């Protein structure tokens, strides 16, 4: 919805084992946001949650396939959430979406709790 | 977890209370009810206890065929009779290490 806008950047194409850092700039009525999440949709697969950050307490949540490799963090001063991605694998190739959830449900990596969505940024990792 | 169940039950019910108040909450529960083909927490009859929801009014997302205003003066044969909490909850329990771990 149009009360909050999310804009991703920092995508690109890298060789396997390399790193990227996605960023998502939030604007609009963002004081309502309880989770900032990163979702990805790989070629030929459904969208899945990758990482999420709860604004309430700073807690973070990760898909098992990215734990230890990816880190989500929030720069409050810039209203920007980041996804640091290390040790990238070809299976990490996907369109990555920034999303935001308001209060309601405490299921951080499930896209059904998120109301605001960015347009996505492409991450391509070469074998 | 039974924490996953109890919380989802509590939150879904609280979100039903906020459904009339907050159009984002409404959109969230709408997509849940439509996509999982369910209505209310235990049953569609749960909406009877929600303000702005009269008797015989459910969200349009409860309708088997979702058209604008279908939930007004609804017929039982035209709605999803199963509640969302057991149906979605079992799906959440089956996908828990992909939705909740830190
Ligand atoms: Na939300």
């Amino acid at each position: 919805s149009s009360q909050v806008q999310l804009v991703e950047s920092g995508g690109g194409s890298v060789q396997a084992g390399g790193s990227l850092r996605l960023s998502c700039a939030a604007s609009g009525s963002i004081s309502s946001i309880t989770y900032l999440g990163w979702f990805r949709q790989a070629p030929g697969k459904e969208r899945e949650g990758v990482a999420a950050l709860m604004t309430t307490d700073g807690s973070t949540y990760y898909a098992n396939s990215v734990k230890g490799r990816f880190t989500v963090s929030l720069d409050n001063a810039k209203n920007t959430v980041y996804l640091q991605m290390n040790s990238l694998k070809p299976e990490d190739t996907a369109l990555y979406y920034c999303a935001a959830a308001e209060n309601g449900f405490k299921i951080p990596l499930w896209e059904y709790i998120y109301t605001y969505w960015g347009q996505g940024t492409q991450v391509t990792v070469s074998a | 977890r039974d924490k996953v169940m109890s919380e989802f039950n509590n939150n879904f019910r609280q979100q039903m209370e906020n459904y009339p108040k907050n159009s984002h909450t409404a959109s969230i529960l709408d997509r849940m009810q439509a996509d999982f083909k369910c209505c209310g927490a235990a049953s569609y009859t749960d909406w009877e206890k929600i303000p702005s929801m009269s008797k015989n009014r459910v969200p349009d997302s409860c309708c088997i065929s979702v058209t604008v205003g279908c939930g007004i003066n609804f017929n039982e044969k035209a709605i999803h009779k199963e509640g969302c909490v057991e149906k979605i909850g079992g799906w959440l329990r089956k996908n828990v290490e992909n939705l909740y771990f830190q």
